[PDB]
């Protein structure tokens, strides 16, 4: 499969997969070549399922301490993040490392009804996040 | 075994040195291909125009300095890369 | 039945290897065409400047390592590819 | 020690001059590479068509003038640059 | 002093003339560089194929006409540039 991302974020995602699975990334800028790779530089998992569009790595075999260190580093990066797009991408990466990703699909008969229901669901999502973080009156 | 014909010599170049003049590790195009080897096989000798043959000056076991070029052919024998080259490509013998 | 003239040797190229040092199968441009052959016929000898002939070192039945180039020519006998090449193109003989 | 083969001579390049015909200090491409050197080791001699060898005219201990080109090859021995080149590249002997 | 090796000759080329066929002063590319010189040192001689050497035809003291080419080299000795080149570049001897 091809590595996700484009540029530096591709490197970050590769390093995240390496930390999760317990492997090493083969790069020229660090001083290693593919011909020298051994079984120690290969990550491990339990199940991998690939489809026409998605790849899923299930139950990677890696130590929790490294994952905690990586997510703490990304949290520190979040603390110094300005734009909302960068924060959203970083939080998605933290979710991939530690939690999950859920998607709600809104169903409506027409398109105007779809737009209204989608707007209301987004408002409810924002309100629940705010209430969880700061309390209710 | 493999034996060459006439004035060709079979050598196997040494591994490229990484740490140069200290602990500095060299990686990339800076680490050039080694131009030293240990001779494995030596041919009978070059044929003269008059007809007789004269033995080569290099014997098996020596370490030599050679000039890589189009004359030197890279051949993969018994899962071990060795270089087959004419004696004219050998510059000098160490010690 | 053809016999080469002077210092030329006819060889048949060995089949390219597909299974390489284990189970991995090689297909495409990675599998370079083989550079080993079987000598079938040997020319009478190279003509020296004085006029006498010198018999070739390679004998029929040997396995040889040759360098493919513009001097090696491919021609068809009995619907089988064979190579007509000068004896100078043979680098070494195996075993 | 390293001894060359046949008509090859090992020389060590002289240092480039800094001040030129006065106190004017030259830095950069103005100071060209020196074309004089010290002979360190000499070969046995050339091979004639007959087969006999004749000793080289240049001896160890002399200073020589040579032309840098494709035939002159640089090798790094004993952490010091030396030049291995044929006697045909020796133009003259100083003193 | 400097002595050449084999069939090489050191010459000192003459200055370009200014007044040509009268008083007309030539400046620029019009005055082509001189192709005559004074031989300073003469080599021992060319080595024949057999091994014997023969003395060169040009002696020290006479005027030579030569052709400038890639084989001709210029060297700076005694704060005065000289020209080192083989005898094959000598065309004729004036007087």
């Amino acid at each position: 499969v091809k590595a996700p991302g484009f540029g530096d974020r591709r490197k970050a995602m590769l390093q995240d997969i390496a930390t999760l699975t317990g492997g090493t990334v083969i790069s020229e800028e660090i001083g290693m070549e593919l011909e020298k790779a051994t079984l120690e530089d290969l990550g491990q998992a339990k199940r991998v399922v690939i489809n026409k569009d998605t790849t899923t790595i299930i139950d990677g075999v890696g130590e929790e301490a490294a994952i905690q260190g990586r997510v703490a580093q990304i949290r520190q990066q979040i603390e110094e993040a300005t734009s909302d797009y960068d924060r959203e991408k970083l939080q998605e990466r933290v979710a991939k490392l530690a939690g999950g990703v859920a998607v709600i699909k809104v169903g409506a008969a027409t398109e105007v009804e779809m737009k209204e229901k989608k707007a209301r669901v987004e408002d409810a999502l924002h309100a629940t996040r705010a209430a969880v973080e700061e309390g209710v009156v | 075994n493999i034996r060459p014909l006439h004035d060709r010599v079979i050598v196997k170049r040494k591994e490229v040195e990484t740490k140069s003049a200290g602990g500095i590790v060299l990686t990339g195009s800076a680490a050039a291909k080694s131009t030293r080897g240990e001779v494995l096989a030596v041919g009978n000798g070059r044929i003269l125009e008059n007809g007789e043959v004269k033995p080569l000056d290099v014997k098996v076991g020596d370490i030599v300095i050679f000039n890589d070029g189009y004359g030197v052919k890279s051949e993969k024998i018994d899962n071990e890369e060795v270089l087959i080259m004419s004696e004219s490509d050998i510059l000098a013998i160490v010690e």
